């Protein structure tokens, strides 16, 4: 009977770390979302500028 | 004694389903695990790419001077 | 006098482990003095001072059960300052300790003369410091055990530490 | 390679050029060699450990670069100052962060200003032991993450908010914010599983309510015999609801002694089950 | 599309122009053309899978990119040039890594350079079997993430630290480490868990203590029986100390005898409890 | 013969200190001679010497054992002189040992022919030195014993020390 209450709470422990855990994947939704975003609209400011830059080539060079 | 085998059962049922919820939690994160781990196959992407975006403004900027 | 730090050690050989004595070095004190070990602002404890060659400049070697009743520690840094009883008030002439096999590997039935364990008690632990709960290891016939100072009468006031003299008597 | 050679020369480099120095143009140009130099000094600071140095160190680029006009990459600065001071022995390490949610704030930057408001309340907690401004913070950084709709953090700062407010006597004001991260939790199919403790920490949590505000906290709580993860919250309520309404702080002591093997006790927990347990004894010998 | 004929024009070009050569403006992108041949190459070697090549080429970009004006991308470079020798058969791989984090240092960025420093000792373990310096960088680097307040981190590299440092013999170095990794574990309630085996190993590590080194250690500790995880910690470590303090090499023989079967009995506790073993026989007969 | 002054080191290894043998250096002596440790003018011991790689030259290592019996120490003056024993009237024909348990941490109750011990007693500790009193360690299926000569006897006539042959009888 002991080795069963034993390892009771054990596995409980357990499901007391994965709480946690879920915790931590909620923040890896916060970050990657926003952020895969912003780094998205990254490509799109940045390759308009290479367009431009272009520009002041055909200009200065 | 009846008084532990059934003590037992009733502690065993609740070590089983303790284990259940548990259980749950590894399925959901397991999706989820491999769900954020699509975004991040796009972070590399773009991240390498937006330098190479960034690499080239850097040197028509620095030859638009020269 | 007035201090010095110092490091905790562990006791030489075995003779000066079954004296209860701060086995120090020759560089520093002098086997007969006194001091007053401070390890925290509600700590003090006094023993009982013994040079020997093996000891290194700067340290103090205790015994297990020393060790296991002020609460040192190999390492730390303690400090000792010299101290001296009042004899004409401290000294002791009565003394209850309590006895018991020191490691309970080596128990026996055998009848031990209580009469020749005082006399022999005096013989190795004159002239030194005891306090009341204090824990240290006696040899009896090469034999350990475990005594442990219950109450301590002087020559009557009950004091706390006293001073084992030659006329004193131990129960 | 010097510290105080890089410090110095940013000295003399730091200036609004005048008469002959001017001579026809200068401004940010100078200004922002010096932050350079100082972000370079600060550098090899923290690496001989002088921190104090190296904050400072930070602390002067930083101030520099705003009187050049750049207040995004001059807050991360101060962020850099923060990290410094706080892993450091001065203080200062709740000015430079003040100083650069000031900046991520009016910028239009909440999502930081939240991350960093966070850190702020966390330290005027851990270190100043300010619970009632750490509280304040706490609060309005998740009222930010709210908006952003990273319900998640919200919920990571209201429980810290409601945990320490608990602590602060705030026993109605808890329950509130239990109840409502409790409410917006449920949405979610994956707090399903936690929402649990929210409404174990709310019946636990007496503004010296005489009513049944417990004994209701518990019934609008769904729970069934098939529950495992539920024997972890109103299975115990229930019991300790009826150990006060009988003032048996004997009762009420045993079942926390039982409950107190299947499930270990938080620092926190037992610091309210006690104060529950004093307004039974403090009301039966009397 | 040839290595070695890439390699040739890449060396005829990257020579400080002067004179003649030199033209109107300098040479900043000479450098570079010759930096991108290289890369070419050590790029076709990689795929001939003749790594030695790929890696020495690399290292020659990496050189050339360092004297155009670009310490980030040489840095990165010598990365790549690490990964190809340390995948290939020569060595210069440990040198390689040693130059990178070299630059990621001087530069300022010491979050990456202590990620490829526990990279470096990884090496020098496993690889080369050098402990001694290991351990050097485990804790250098340590210290760097401790730098960045990422507690989490700066645990991973403490553990690897204490943990080969009591298999040489830094015993009560290695106790130290597991307090400070034990008191800067218990501030976050999400380490609450592996708190114990921390007190497990500084109990188990023995600098020579003839006292209650661990019998104090085990006191400090806070177990308390409702709670079932402890059970894999102190429990054997009590009768462990009965074992050492009575110099039976039996007890204390049975009591691991007996502990590996409801708790598995890793590679280090084994090479330490046998040590332990040994300073009980080496106090029998002493 | 003239006798060099040598300095007590420790046994190399365990196997040798379960011999009783005075390890020495092939530089020095060789397997199979005698010597006759001096220590004081009323102190001879006598020992039985073993080259091993592992000696250093000018100096002869012991045993615990040996050690706890002919009463040295390691890091002190002795002087060793060659000795040749009388195969006339010192040869060991029959020797009492008083065995038990060196290990009080490892005692059983099983059974120990004394037949095979005698057989691999001899095959071990022959054409060595044995004196009355002397203490040393037996291997016996690999188990620790604590021998003690407590008498000899020649090829019945009683000695203090013999030399033990390949037709030795033990009990």
């Amino acid at each position: 009977n002991r080795r069963l209450q034993q390892t009771q709470a054990q596995v409980d422990e357990v499901v007391d770390i994965m709480r946690v855990n879920v915790d931590k994947v909620l923040e890896r939704d916060q970050k990657l979302s926003e952020l895969d975003d912003r780094a998205d609209a990254l490509q799109a400011g940045a390759s308009q500028f290479e367009t431009s830059a272009a520009k002041l080539k055909r200009k200065y060079w | 004694a009846l008084s532990e085998i059934e003590t037992r059962h009733s502690e065993i049922i609740k070590l089983e389903n303790s284990i259940r919820e548990l259980h749950d939690m590894f399925m959901d994160m397991a999706m989820l695990v491999e769900s954020q781990g699509e975004m991040i196959d796009r972070i590399e992407y773009n991240v390498e790419h937006a330098v190479d975006y960034v690499e080239r403004a850097v040197s028509d900027t620095k030859k638009a001077v020269k | 006098m007035a201090g010095r730090s110092m490091q905790a050690a562990r006791c030489p050989t075995d003779e000066l482990s079954l004296s209860n004595c701060a086995v120090v070095s020759e560089k520093d004190y002098q086997s007969g003095q006194h001091v007053i070990v401070r390890t925290s602002p509600n700590h003090k404890y006094i023993f009982t001072l013994r040079t020997h060659p093996s000891v290194v400049p700067g340290s103090v070697a205790f015994s297990l059960p020393q060790r296991k009743w002020a609460g040192l520690s190999i390492g730390q840094e303690i400090e000792v300052a010299l101290y001296s009883f009042d004899k004409a008030k401290q000294c002791i002439g009565t003394m209850t300790i309590e006895i018991d096999f020191l490691q309970k590997k080596n128990i026996d039935s055998n009848p031990y003369d209580t009469d020749k364990m005082a006399a022999e008690f005096i013989q190795q632990f004159n002239n030194q410091a005891f306090s009341v709960g204090q824990q240290l290891v006696f040899s009896f016939n090469d034999k350990l055990f475990g005594l442990l100072v219950k109450d301590i009468e002087a020559m009557r006031q009950k004091i706390e530490v006293g001073l084992v003299v030659g006329n004193s008597q131990v129960a | 390679a010097e510290a105080m050679a890089l410090l110095a020369e940013a000295e003399r480099k730091v200036k609004n050029s005048q008469s002959f120095f001017s001579g026809l143009f200068g401004g940010s140009s100078k200004i922002e060699e010096a932050c350079e130099i100082y972000a370079r000094a600060a550098n090899m600071f923290k690496m001989a450990k002088n921190w104090s140095a190296a904050g400072n160190a930070f602390c002067q680029a930083a101030q520099l670069h705003l009187q050049l006009q750049s207040k995004h990459d001059a807050a991360t600065c101060f962020v850099d100052a923060g990290n410094a001071f706080k892993k450091a022995d001065p203080q200062e390490a709740i000015n430079c962060l003040m100083r650069a949610i000031e900046i991520y704030t009016d910028m239009g930057r909440f999502t930081i200003a939240a991350k960093h408001h966070i850190s702020i309340a966390e330290i005027y907690e851990t270190e100043l032991v300010d619970v009632e401004k750490a509280i304040a913070h706490y609060e309005q950084s998740a009222d930010y993450y709210k908006g952003e709709e990273s319900n998640s953090s919200a919920n990571k700062c209201l429980l810290k908010v409601a945990g320490y407010a608990a602590q602060l006597e705030q026993y109605q004001k808890a329950i509130d914010i239990y109840e409502q991260v409790g409410t917006s939790a449920m949405d979610s199919p994956l707090l399903k599983y936690s929402a649990k403790d929210y409404f174990f920490k709310a019946a636990l949590c007496h503004f010296c309510i005489d009513m049944l505000n417990a004994k209701l906290a518990v019934q609008k709580y769904e729970e069934l015999f098939p529950a495992f993860s539920d024997s972890r919250e109103c299975k115990l309520m229930k019991k300790l609801l009826e150990a006060h309404e009988e003032q048996n702080v004997d009762s009420y002591t045993e079942s926390v002694k039982e409950y107190d093997s299947i499930s270990r006790l938080d620092q926190w927990l037992t610091t309210m089950l006690l104060r529950i347990k004093k307004t039974i004894q403090g009301d039966e010998e009397d």
